[PDB]
DNA sequence: CGATAAGCAGATCTCTCGATTGCGTAT
DNA sequence: ATACGCCTCTCTGCTTATCG
RNA sequence: AAUCGAGAG
């Protein structure tokens, strides 16, 4: 059976390995198109994070998914991209009163 | 598959039987109808320690006051 | 009710001695080096396990409990009746506390020098799993007043932190007398 | 509910003096120790009887049930 | 520094368990609609797979190759499909359907 | 400046003319705010109101004639819209009716309450529809559904109610009722329990257990109990029609959602593989359940075996097959706070319940202490009247079944299909479920074929007895521990905690038998009645660097489980954590993010040894119990809740704020307080004990009940003739407007031996002064 | 009772005449005894009476 | 203390007092050293107060366990508890391994719902049931290692719950019904020695150290059993006055004598009740 | 016979008020 | 309108059992 | 007459 609305995708595109396999998460309000460091004036929190997530690349037919092993091939390391705030130091001075 | 004494199959991800638990030379799983050796399974040790709540005494309050 | 200038003079004076009183018992139970500071990460850990542990946390209550009221036996010694304004048989409050009239002199010391430590049952205030006695205290706190040690007298009043752990204290033996006089009667009965 | 009318702690007759209380606040700029001091009331027994009273007797009479509403 | 970005579907990311072993012989095969379904097959085995509808919304995974010497690190686009593995000798057995 | 005012013009022209758009004291309806908001959020609201959403998940229940594989013509009876009306009179065309009218009369202020059946034969080959009304039911005054609710004082005063009427209470019988609030467990939380009564449960039974209060989108309650045994094995728990059962956990893991044995040993234990404790222990949990049960090897088979263990005490209908009655005890009983179409959820939830069982025999995380506030909320009482209704009507529902059955087995044919028949079995039954609900208002009694969740049986509702109007203004913020504890020994249960700093009272307590059972919340303390705005709050925690909770596979108390509401949203480390919740506070406080309502409870608690299970904690529902405090980042207004109290650092005043320490203050030392421990005057200077007798003595005092006397019908009225405003006097005496109702009268007090006449306790009272009316009342 | 739970029984009606009276001339229309104090520690109740004095002053 | 007292003595008489207490006069020629050797001779000491930890390795390759039992250090637990190498080896060789085994057993039933060494494990395993391996550390008091082997048709057992239960049970030097012997600080000039539990019999023995002839308890019941009505008689009037003793409540004696010559007229302790 | 592991039984000041007390049914 | 039968959190002491 | 609720010492 196949769920109304789903179409599967039939032609994919290159993966040119043979090179760092990498893994980064970003949130929702990062423009993937364009360790604390600045994105379009804003501020993110990088950190990293018995396998669980396996990689499906497409073999060499550009229709369907198989796992690489060269047993899975895991991602050499696993980033994330975190929203985050400035926390204000409090102002004593006015708070701290007699 | 193999953790402790517990074996998991890696089709199906169903807990297996222990190998002395069954018929010899095959230990079956239940889901995937498939067959094990028990080779390869040769020693499923667990290493256990008392809680060191375990055991209260005059003599183990001594040992970190 | 009041006392002197020099009767405050000497309760403010002895009462500045219980500042470390806590954090020196806190170091003693906890069997650490006297004089370490109240921040040290190995005397908090050990006040964690004398939290955990209700024998321990026992011992450091009755400890302290024995400090503090060495402390508030100091101060009534001091200021009583040698640091009050108006003196027995004139002073009505002392003269009907010494009498038999009505009162004791350990109210007489609350109303004038100090309330000194509330105990709940026969320990400290009870404190949360977290280690704070009340949401003012920092967790794992060696003061004095964060165990129920109220330095306030009933003549200037009790600060709210000291007001919720005399409700405390007061709650307890309210229970306390009901229970007790539940209980009384059967063995009475049977008895007679 | 309405003004008594006379001091409960001497006697002196205070009932007459709860309209001219309020004229003297409200007409005249006076606080309450002023007024009370120019009704005539200086002991503090006669003062409280004026400076405390309440006058529910108003609210009481919205309920008229002999008058439609 | 990023030099390319992919939004074409090329890779996928799936979570079936921990140590997950497949034979080459199995394949799988994609659904969109953004809901993804993932399915596969082989003699006693069904791979099977949907999405969390209310996580993918807000997470966004990016993967890539890094070059050691140089600086145009590779970049892609993999969606996550949490996968149910079943069976197949134990998915239709059933019973009456009421026991008198 | 003056400390104090009397404001004697300003109270003089109020009490001559009342205000035309509002009442002068809004804290005096704040009081009241929780009973007036649990009634008016069963009606109004989101989702169309609980009694709405109560029959949604009632549903429909079928029979079958019989008449000629093929079981007979289907009936399935429901009720999918309830409505109550603002109580009318035929005295045609009706009239309004006000409670001044129910007063006089001695009798109660009832409004019509109508549903409309839905008489569905064949699943849908034609249903018959028809509103039936189910006699008055009663309505509390102020509520939405009554005719005083938005009127001014002035026309409060016109209606004859009173210049600052205030509802929260019920009228039967021409008598005023009162529905207490009962302190319950915190909702869709799992809490660690250990219980000698646990393991007097039987044999190879632990102490140890882990119980979850989960609560229904139309706010019943449903408690699952995940016992320990000390073999190794877990049982589930649960309670359907006041008997109890049992049932293996891993059952109940394996019906919810199709997962394999990997997959509970990734889910219970993370990446602990070197944990001998939780490997054992969970070896012989899935040994045990293979053994035992050899013959469920998928989620279907596992469901029928449900299904054909649960037919007759679950009121299956003949047709319903094995599988989806199994199907409907899953979505039934476990864990009903995520409801149906959440088996994923629930099988996350039930595998974090486990591993907490673990944790708490290990010894490794302590048990959550229940009877402190925090691990508590209100049952708001409004909301045990939504409960109580839904049970009513589902009673009828299954009444008229019962009627239709009895034709059947007397011999008499049908027609479901006439609209004659459904008339004619409709007029056989019992329509006065208004009169029900009256009872229980009348008798306290809850007649129940299940104990809603709660434990005791009567004393529930209580007369809102005028004395004075310190007791009627007490009557509403009194909370019950239960009437369980009433009758016991465990004098713990009464201990003043500091978890409930800010929220109960600890002043206002009575003395005697129901001392530290009965409270009274602070002042300032807030129940909430409705769900906060929280379907954009996992979006914002995914941003922030929360792991999902789908595709992370990791458990323990050595990373922060990010839940809300009891849905495990995701995983993240202890660090991150605390910086999560710090941010999360920020950001609510400052009124700019439109997914952070100021309600929200965001309860964190760091690791620790040996401590509370660790974990970020988010709470938005109904019941919680908030108040305010400054947030000293950005200097505004917070809200707090007794589970997030217990870990937050709050000065007392501002005088004493630490650095780096401190992150809150208080607004005001004094809200903390009741209403009547805050109008005592210089209470810091008393005995405690004696400002317990004077919160006491001052609900038992001859003051002034209210001024539209010449309106009721009560049985005994005291009055007092002549009060007066106190010279000293809190702030908050205004506030709360009590110059509406003196409570007494400023005297000239000799503190002086002098008589021989008062010696205990008596006291001496002029002659002159008695004769002047002093302390006078009829 | 007063406000600070100093609750006893009216025991006589003492007339005015037998009432002390002050230097102002004014006879209190409630007398309390010195010793319900002592043991009960009720000091709100000194201090306002103490208040209420000036605040009617 | 107090009123559960009372209820204890004339209420209930309950020969299961909740805390027996006998006390021992010591003779005036007997130092402080000698009184606490004396009290950690008479006081018990359980398998569990000697033990550090223990580690259970259970291995597949039918299924076996080696059970290493760590020990506190010679100079510790000789010294602290009056516990030798020899007598921690005779307790472990014959009551722990027994009841070890004997747990075992049910545990299955309820499923089925230097040639000394040599010969020390050859007896070892000859007389127990499934034992296989066995050596006590006779040269520092360190360790005790030995192994048990159980079927292939067994179940996994925790075999650390049972060792803990095993451990905490088993005795190593005990006197029946006492387990602590408490020297405390002599008031009124009398030297007194209170254990917390009541055996007559056992310090009958003990002429050297304790006076038998004034070893006055606290259980009525017992010494109604060894001396006589008249001494139970006293031992009421006693520990009835005591109570109000630290209460500071005056009671004269012919009240709490009258009550007990009324609970002693038959001979035995009657209690006030149906 | 007997020695626990287990099951069953009956207990745990005086005074003043008010409010309610039962539902289905067959004729 | 109405008249018969239906409606879950302590404690000591006495007593029987039951299994090697 | 019971039951529930509110009280007083
Ligand atoms: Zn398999
Ligand atoms: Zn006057």
């Amino acid at each position: 059976s196949i769920p109304d609305g789903f179409k599967k995708c039939k032609h994919l595109k290159n993966f040119p390995l043979n090179q760092q396999v990498w893994l980064i998460k970003f949130p929702s309000n990062v423009d993937i198109s364009k360790t604390t460091m600045t994105i379009d004036k804003h501020d993110y929190k990088i950190m990293d994070d018995l396998s669980n997530m396996t990689l499906l690349v497409p073999s060499e037919s550009k229709e369907s998914l198989k796992i690489a092993s060269t047993a899975p091939l895991q991602f050499d390391k696993v980033f994330s991209v975190s929203e985050t705030a400035k926390i204000p130091a409090i102002d004593y001075s006015k708070v701290r009163v007699p | 598959s193999v953790v402790g004494s517990l074996i998991f199959c890696l089709d199906c991800g169903d807990l297996l039987e222990n190998p002395n638990a069954v018929l010899g030379s095959n230990v079956e799983c239940s889901q995937c109808k498939a067959i094990y050796p028990k080779s390869q399974f040769s020693n499923l040790k667990v290493v256990t320690t008392t809680a060191d709540d375990a055991f209260p005494s005059s003599l183990r309050a001594k040992k970190s006051v | 009710l009041r006392l002197t200038a020099e009767g405050n003079k000497w309760r403010t004076d002895i009462l500045k001695t219980s500042v470390d009183t806590g954090r020196e018992a806190a170091a003693e139970v906890t069997n650490l080096d006297k004089d370490t500071p109240a921040d040290d990460p190995e005397l908090l850990k050990r006040l964690q396990e004398i939290l955990r542990d209700n024998n321990k946390s026992g011992i450091l209550d009755a400890v302290t409990s024995s400090k503090v009221n060495a402390i508030t036996s100091q101060v009534v010694s001091k200021c009583v009746p040698d640091g009050t304004m108006k003196k027995f048989p004139c002073n009505s409050m002392q003269a009907m506390a010494l009498s038999g009239a009505k009162g004791s002199n350990v109210n007489v010391s609350q109303i004038m020098c100090l309330l000194g430590q509330q105990a709940l049952e026969g320990r400290r205030v009870p404190v949360m799993v977290s280690g704070k006695t009340l949401p003012s205290f920092k967790p794992y706190e060696t003061d004095a007043m964060a165990g129920g040690y109220v330095k306030g007298r009933f003549y200037s009043g009790i600060k709210p932190q000291e007001y919720y752990f005399h409700c405390m204290a007061g709650r307890e033996g309210l229970i306390d007398t009901a229970v007790k006089t539940s209980r009384s009667g059967y063995l009475q009965r049977c008895l007679t | 509910m309405i003004v008594p009318v006379r001091c409960f702690s001497c006697g002196k007759v205070v009932g007459d003096k709860w309209e001219s209380y309020l004229n003297l606040l409200q007409e005249d700029e006076l606080d309450e120790g002023t007024a009370l001091s120019r009704l005539g009331l200086k002991r503090y027994c006669c003062r409280r009887m004026i400076l405390t009273h309440v006058d529910l007797i108003e609210k009481f009479l919205r309920y008229n049930p002999l008058e439609k509403r | 520094e990023i030099e390319s970005v992919q939004d074409q579907p090329s890779v996928a990311v799936g979570s079936f368990f921990k140590g997950f072993r497949a034979p080459s012989d199995t394949t799988f095969d994609l659904y969109k609609k953004d809901e993804f379904v993932l399915h596969g097959e082989n003699e006693r085995l069904e791979y099977e797979g949907y999405t969390d509808s209310s996580s993918q919304a807000s997470n966004q995974y990016v993967v890539g190759l890094f070059n050691p010497e140089k600086k145009s690190i590779q970049l892609y686009k993999a969606p996550v499909l949490v996968s149910k593995v079943v069976s197949k000798s134990s998915k239709n057995l059933r019973g009456p359907k009421i026991k008198s | 400046a003056r400390t104090a005012d009397f404001r004697t013009l300003e109270r003089e022209s109020r009490f001559i003319n009342p205000p035309k758009d509002k009442s002068a004291f809004p804290l005096l309806q704040e009081a009241v705010q929780p009973h007036i908001g649990s009634f008016n959020a069963l009606t109004e609201g989101p989702d169309g109101g609980l009694l709405n959403l109560g029959v949604k998940d009632i549903g429909e229940k079928v029979i079958f004639d019989g008449k000629p594989g093929y079981l007979g013509n289907k009936l399935s009876v429901s009720v999918e819209q309830v409505s109550i009306a603002k109580p009318m009179s035929n005295d045609a065309v009706e009239r309004k009716v006000y409670p001044s009218e129910s007063r006089q009369r001695l009798t109660s202020y009832r409004g019509k309450l109508l549903l409309k059946l839905k008489w569905s034969v064949n699943n849908g080959e034609e249903n018959l529809f028809e509103v039936r009304d189910c006699g008055g039911l009663p309505v509390m005054l102020q509520s939405n559904r009554c005719h005083l609710n938005k009127m001014s004082p002035y026309e409060l005063v016109q209606h004859k109610e009173e210049s600052d009427e205030i509802g929260g209470y019920f009228i039967v019988n021409g008598i005023e009722k009162l529905i207490r609030m009962l302190i319950v467990q915190r909702r869709n939380h799992p809490m660690a329990i250990i219980r000698p009564s646990f393991a007097n449960r039987g044999a190879s039974y632990s102490h140890y257990g882990i119980q979850i209060r989960s609560v229904r989108p139309d706010q019943t309650s449903q408690t699952n109990v995940l016992h320990y045994l000390n073999d190794g094995q877990v049982t589930f728990r649960f309670s359907w029609r006041k008997n109890e059962y049992l049932v293996p956990v891993v059952m109940i893991l394996k019906a919810l959602c199709h997962t394999s044995d990997r997959e509970i040993f990734d889910g219970i234990i993370g990446n602990d593989v070197k944990d001998s404790f939780l490997t054992d222990r969970l070896e012989l949990l899935l040994r045990g359940f293979k053994k035992r049960y050899p013959h469920l090897q998928n989620r279907t088979q596992v469901l029928q075996y449900l299904g054909d263990k649960f037919r007759v005490v679950f009121q299956a209908s003949p047709d319903q097959s094995d599988l989806e009655v199994g199907q409907e005890v899953l979505d039934r009983i476990v864990l009903v706070h995520l409801g149906k179409d959440g088996s994923q959820d629930k099988f996350r939830m039930l595998l974090f319940m486990i591993r907490k069982l673990y944790s708490l025999v290990a010894g490794e995380c302590s048990p959550d202490n229940p009877d402190a506030t925090q691990h508590q909320e209100v049952l708001l009482g409004g909301f045990l009247y939504g409960m109580i209704l839904k049970e009513k009507i589902d009673e009828y529902l299954q009444n008229i079944i019962a009627q239709v059955r009895m034709d059947i087995n007397r011999g008499m044919a049908i027609n479901f299909k006439d609209k004659r028949y459904m008339s004619r079995v409709l007029m056989r039954v019992n329509e006065n479920i208004g009169s029900k609900m009256q009872y229980f208002l009348s008798t306290g009694n809850l007649v129940s074929q299940s104990g809603l969740d709660l434990q005791q049986v009567s004393g529930y509702t209580v007369v809102a007895e005028k004395i004075n109007f310190y007791r009627f203004i007490s009557h509403f913020r009194m909370v019950h521990r239960g009437s369980f504890f009433a009758q016991l020994k465990t004098t713990t249960v009464r201990k003043l905690l500091p978890e409930s700093w800010g929220f109960l009272c600890p002043v206002h307590t009575p003395d005697g038998s129901p001392c530290g059972l009965l409270n009274h919340f602070a002042h300032k303390c807030r129940i909430s009645t409705q769900q906060s705005d929280v379907s954009r709050i996992p979006s914002i925690l995914y941003s922030l660097g929360v792991a999902p909770a789908s595709h992370t596979f990791a458990a323990g108390p050595s990373l922060c489980c990010v839940q809300i509401d009891g849905k495990i949203i995701g995983w993240v480390s202890h660090e991150q954590g605390k910086i999560i919740a710090d941010t999360l506070r920020y950001w609510k406080v400052e009124g700019k993010t439109p997914g952070l309502p100021i309600d929200l409870e965001i309860g964190y608690v760091p690791p620790s040894t040996r401590g509370q299970y660790p974990g970020l904690y988010l709470f938005g529902g109904h019941s919680r119990m908030l108040r305010p405090v400054r947030y000293l980042p950005l200097d505004k207004e917070d809200i707090v809740g007794p589970f997030e109290q217990v870990y937050m650092n709050i000065a007392v005043t501002p005088q004493e704020i630490q650095n780096n320490v401190h992150t809150h203050v208080e607004f005001t030392p004094t809200n903390i307080l009741s209403i009547l421990a805050n109008l005592t005057p210089f209470s810091d200077f008393n005995q405690s004990p004696r400002n317990m007798y004077q919160c006491q003595m001052g609900k038992q005092t001859m003051g002034t009940p209210g001024v539209a006397l010449c309106h009721r019908s009560d049985n005994k009225l005291y009055r007092l003739q002549t009060g007066q405003t106190p010279i000293v006097k809190a702030n908050l005496y205004d506030d709360y407007g009590m110059d509406n109702f003196p409570n007494g009268f400023n005297a000239v007090v000799a503190v002086i031996s002098y008589t021989g006449y008062d010696m205990d306790d008596a006291m001496i009272i002029n002659k002159s002064a008695d004769e002047r009316g002093f302390g006078y009342g009829t | 009772s007063s406000r600070h739970g100093q609750k006893g029984v009216c025991s006589r009606k003492w007339p005015t005449i037998d009432m002390p009276f002050s230097e102002t001339g004014i006879q209190p229309d409630i007398i309390i005894n010195p010793h319900a104090f002592p043991s009960r520690m009720t000091i709100g109740m000194f201090v306002e009476s103490l208040a209420g004095k000036a605040g009617a002053l | 203390l107090g009123i559960p007292r009372l209820r204890e003595i004339v209420m209930t008489a309950s020969a299961a007092i909740k805390t027996p207490q006998m006390t021992l006069p010591i003779w005036n020629d007997v130092s402080d050293e000698q009184a606490d050797t004396f009290c950690k001779s008479i006081s018990k000491v359980l398998l569990s107060e000697v033990i550090d930890k223990v580690i259970v390795t259970e291995t597949t390759g039918a299924r076996s366990y080696v059970i290493h039992m760590r020990f506190f250090d010679n100079n510790e637990y000789s010294e602290e508890y009056d516990v030798s190498k020899e007598e921690l080896q005779n307790v472990i060789s014959n009551q722990f391994i027994h009841l070890l085994e004997a747990a075992i057993v049910k545990e299955i039933k309820k499923q089925k719902r230097n040639k000394v060494q040599r010969d020390r494990q050859s007896a070892i395993i000859s007389h127990h049931r499934f034992i296989t391996k066995y050596n006590f550390d006779d040269e520092s008091g360190k360790w005790c290692e030995f192994k048990l082997e159980l079927a292939a048709d067994t179940e996994k057992l925790l075999m650390v719950n049972i060792v803990e239960e095993i451990c905490r049970k088993s005795i190593i030097r005990q006197i029946p019904h006492i387990d602590r012997c408490v020297h405390p600080e002599p008031e009124n000039g009398k030297r007194v020695l209170v254990t917390e539990g009541v055996n007559f019999q056992a310090m009958w023995d003990q002429e050297a150290f304790i006076d038998v002839d004034g070893i006055t308890s606290n259980d009525v019941a017992a010494v109604l059993k060894t001396y006589g009505v008249e001494a139970a008689r006293n031992t009421i009037v006693n520990e009835i006055n005591n109570v109000f003793s630290r209460y500071a409540i005056s009671v004269s004696f012919r009240h709490l004598d009258l009550i007990a010559d009324m609970m002693t007229r038959q001979g035995t302790y009657l209690a006030f009740n149906r």
